[PDB]
């Protein structure tokens, strides 16, 4: 059930794109 | 031109202020948009870009 949920409570993972010293 | 004349032929040409400028990138160029302090919030929103 967890696997098909990936594809059962799942935490939402989030990550960002930023820029620094122009990179 | 004033800077170039003032620091004519430094360590090589400047080599010094080009180091402290990167530190002067502080208070700046960060994900933070407004500096808080106590109940006074100073927001540098219009200038950040």
């Amino acid at each position: 059930a967890w696997t098909q949920v990936l594809l059962p409570k799942i935490k939402n993972v989030v990550h960002e794109l930023r820029i620094t010293n122009q990179v | 031109e004033n800077i170039y004349n003032r620091l004519g032929e430094d360590l090589n040409k400047w080599q010094a202020l080009l180091v402290q400028i990167r530190k002067a990138r502080g208070t700046f160029d960060n994900a933070e948009t407004k500096k808080e302090f106590g109940p006074v919030v100073i927001d540098y929103g219009k200038v950040q870009s």
